[PDB]
């Protein structure tokens, strides 16, 4: 998908992000972040809202010891919130992504794959409904089934 | 002796420079090649190999004898030694020798002491990696060696390096495997070293079982690893089964494959020399005519030096069986012409439309077919002899008497001008009506036909090879 | 082993013949990809 | 190259076609175009 993002139309490279974005987020590839550097940079002002998503999935649970653009984006996501020049729209998203990073208290994540090989369905169903939150604000609720709880419980039995 | 005497010191030092640090940086830098990219191949500096290799073999070669650098052969394939972090300290004692013949003299060591040294990188234990790199340590004083041609004692050490050389090549096929990549620089050391064997054998005796064991080699290189190899081995083979009846001639047939990619570039074209020859041997010209001019304007840019002129030699041979020849003086060389003389005259002579002239070259100039061995076109070249003073003669008058037309031609009798002209219209030679009563031979000139036909089969390969041109330039255009 | 140790070069001959095959399909596709970079322009 | 095989072993040349055709025949010719005339 790198030759996608570089698609002459916002609406291709819109979609091009949210791949990376929702399929590489269950992983701490830098390489999609790679890509989705230039893409906020973009004069087209959704794609710019599409990069600031896409990047608070790569970051989930990942603090800046992991990927060094963890800082880079988070004075990114307030610069855009903060400065009246920028459209309503790219801000919109960038409170959104605050709201990703720090989803749970930092103590959750967003899993499509179990460790026993299957596809969990609240999740993949909650995001991809969630793919589109223009069209039905209230759709953004549904991806709170994509949180899954990362945790170590050492309950030996019963109560 | 004081002149000579300060006059021996300044050569030596010369290659123990460049020839140090040659396939020290060559050598070297390919080591680090062939631990990755290792693509393709490249290995760009197996062509600076292949530029090293010509590169000694004008100046300074190995040896001689000469009494000061005859001991880089026992130095380069010495002291492996042996692991990578070890190989440090043996570079360094590379250059301590430099001091120990810049203070005391050199010594030399060759012919028999070359046993041991050749088993040295089996007795280092080992190099261990890289077998191309050891048999390019001891195929580079081997190569140029057989520039020696003494003939005495050390060709069985020739054979003795066919025989390490086949070790290393035992280690060649078991070894890797997958993406093996030393097959590959490698295939330039079999080639070479497969005709150097030819070029051995050529001095002592013809190589019945070598072809056994190269035909091994060949088909097993199908499928599994070819990489520019095969299409040398079909060359090997091709080479001396060209100079050694018989059956070759369809052998080529069942080889092919073709064998794709054309390498290495002219290589390709020199074998198009060969079966040129092969194919002209069934007498079929308008294949053997293409493959013939394609050899010469696929080879640049020369020097060196006289086979890119005999391959011109034998170029316009098919040609003139054709009967339309070009005047072969454009591809006039000062060192080509002085070969051609009596060939010159030949073709000079098959113009013409005198038989007896051509008879007449035959029985001069034969003793340089001899060596030639191109007696094969002498016999049929009469054929086109008669068809062209009958073309002649055709085209240049209107209505010709048989009877009178015998003694212009040397025919002798009335009874074969009947024959020519009857395979003449056999094979559409000429369109002429011929009445027999006295009998006399009247011709026509038809045309207006004409230009229907034959531009429009020229244009079939014109435009094709104007796109072939477009197709050739796009594809090296997109590279950027 | 014979199955195998040999075998298996045959059978990963087949990893090497697919990915050189490929580097020329790849270089096929990057000479190509300048088409699409450049016509993006 | 000089690898391989080959260590084993207007203009006027238009006209110079047709000038080997005077060169075997013909001669020139001077003497024998004015030794002509007398003959006959």
């Amino acid at each position: 998908v790198s030759l996608l993002s570089e698609s002459y139309n916002p609406h291709v490279r819109y979609g091009a992000a949210m791949a990376l974005g929702i399929c590489c987020a269950g992983t701490g590839n830098k390489e999609a972040i790679n890509l989705l550097e230039p893409m906020t940079n973009d004069p087209v002002n959704y794609v710019r809202q599409g990069a600031l998503i896409a990047s608070a999935l790569i970051m989930i649970q990942q603090t800046e010891i992991t990927c060094p653009k963890v800082n880079q984006f988070r004075q990114l996501y307030s610069k855009v919130i903060n400065d009246k020049h920028d459209d309503v729209m790219a801000k919109f998203g960038a409170i959104l992504a605050q709201g990703i990073l720090d989803a749970g208290g930092h103590n959750v994540t967003i899993s499509l794959q179990s460790r026993t090989g299957h596809t969990h369905m609240p999740s993949v169903v909650g995001v991809l409904v969630f793919t589109q939150f223009w069209f039905w604000f209230p759709l953004s609720h549904f991806l709170s089934l994509a949180y899954t709880p990362t945790c170590v419980i050492g309950l030996n039995k019963d109560l | 002796p004081p002149g000579g005497g300060e006059q021996e010191p300044p050569p030596p030092p010369a290659p123990q420079d460049v020839e140090m640090k040659e396939e020290a940086a060559t050598g070297g830098g390919s080591t680090g090649e062939a631990d990755g990219k290792t693509a393709a191949a490249a290995a760009e500096h197996s062509q600076r190999e292949l530029d090293t290799v010509t590169l000694e073999d004008i100046k300074e070669h190995v040896k001689q004898l000469e009494k000061a650098v005859s001991g880089k052969e026992p130095r380069f394939v010495l002291r492996a030694l042996r692991m990578l972090p070890s190989t440090s300290r043996r570079l360094n004692h590379y250059v301590l020798y430099k001091a120990v013949q810049g203070f005391f003299t050199s010594n030399n060591a060759t012919r028999d002491f070359l046993l041991p040294f050749l088993e040295e990188p089996m007795d280092t234990e080992a190099d261990l990696q890289f077998r191309p790199r050891t048999g390019k340590a001891a195929s580079t004083p081997l190569l140029p060696e057989v520039e020696a041609y003494l003939q005495l004692l050390v060709v069985i050490f020739m054979m003795n390096s066919k025989r390490y050389k086949e070790a290393q090549k035992i280690s060649d096929d078991l070894m890797q495997k997958i993406s093996t990549q030393n097959r590959r620089a490698l295939d330039l050391v079999a080639a070479k070293c497969y005709y150097y064997h030819a070029r051995v054998y050529e001095f002592l005796d013809k190589l019945d079982v070598v072809r056994s064991f190269l035909h091994a080699r060949l088909r097993t290189a199908t499928l599994r690893h070819d990489a520019d190899g095969q299409a040398t081995l079909l060359n090997l083979l091709l080479r001396n089964y060209l100079h050694y009846s018989l059956y070759d001639q369809a052998e080529k047939l069942v080889s092919k494959s073709v064998f794709p990619e054309q390498a290495n570039n002219n290589e390709w074209a020199r074998y198009l020399y060969y079966t040129g020859r092969i194919k002209a041997i069934q007498l079929e010209y308008s294949e053997a005519r293409r493959t013939m001019t394609n050899a010469l304007r696929k080879a640049p840019q020369h020097t060196a030096v006289g086979f890119k002129q005999t391959v011109h030699k034998l170029l316009i041979v098919v040609e003139l069986l054709l009967g339309e020849i070009p005047d072969r003086l454009q591809f006039r060389q000062p060192s080509l012409k002085r070969s051609l003389m009596p060939y010159f005259l030949l073709t000079q002579a098959v113009r013409t439309g005198n038989l007896a002239k051509f008879n007449q070259v035959l029985d001069q100039f034969g003793e340089k077919f001899q060596a030639d061995g191109t007696y094969t076109l002498i016999i049929r070249l009469r054929h086109n002899v008669i068809k062209t003073g009958v073309r002649m003669i055709s085209l240049s008058y209107s209505r010709i008497s048989l009877a009178d037309i015998a003694q212009k031609l040397q025919l002798d009798s009335p009874e074969d001008a009947e024959f020519i002209v009857a395979k003449a219209i056999r094979d559409g030679v000429i369109e002429a009506s011929i009445n027999h009563e006295k009998g006399y031979v009247q011709s026509k000139e038809m045309i207006d036909i004409y230009s229907t036909r034959e531009p429009q089969l020229a244009f079939h390969q014109r435009i094709s090879f104007c796109l072939d041109i477009h197709n050739m330039s796009v594809k090296a255009m997109r590279f950027p | 082993l014979e199955e195998g140790k040999a075998g298996s070069g045959l059978r990963q001959y087949y990893l090497s013949k697919i990915e050189e095959l490929q580097l020329i399909v790849n270089d096929k596709s990057q000479n190509l990809r300048r088409l699409q970079a450049q016509r993006n322009e | 190259m000089s690898e391989k095989k080959q260590p084993v072993d207007e203009d006027n040349w238009d006209d110079d076609n047709v000038e080997d055709d005077f060169s075997n025949q013909l001669r020139a010719e001077l003497e024998k175009h004015g030794y002509k005339m007398e003959t006959s």
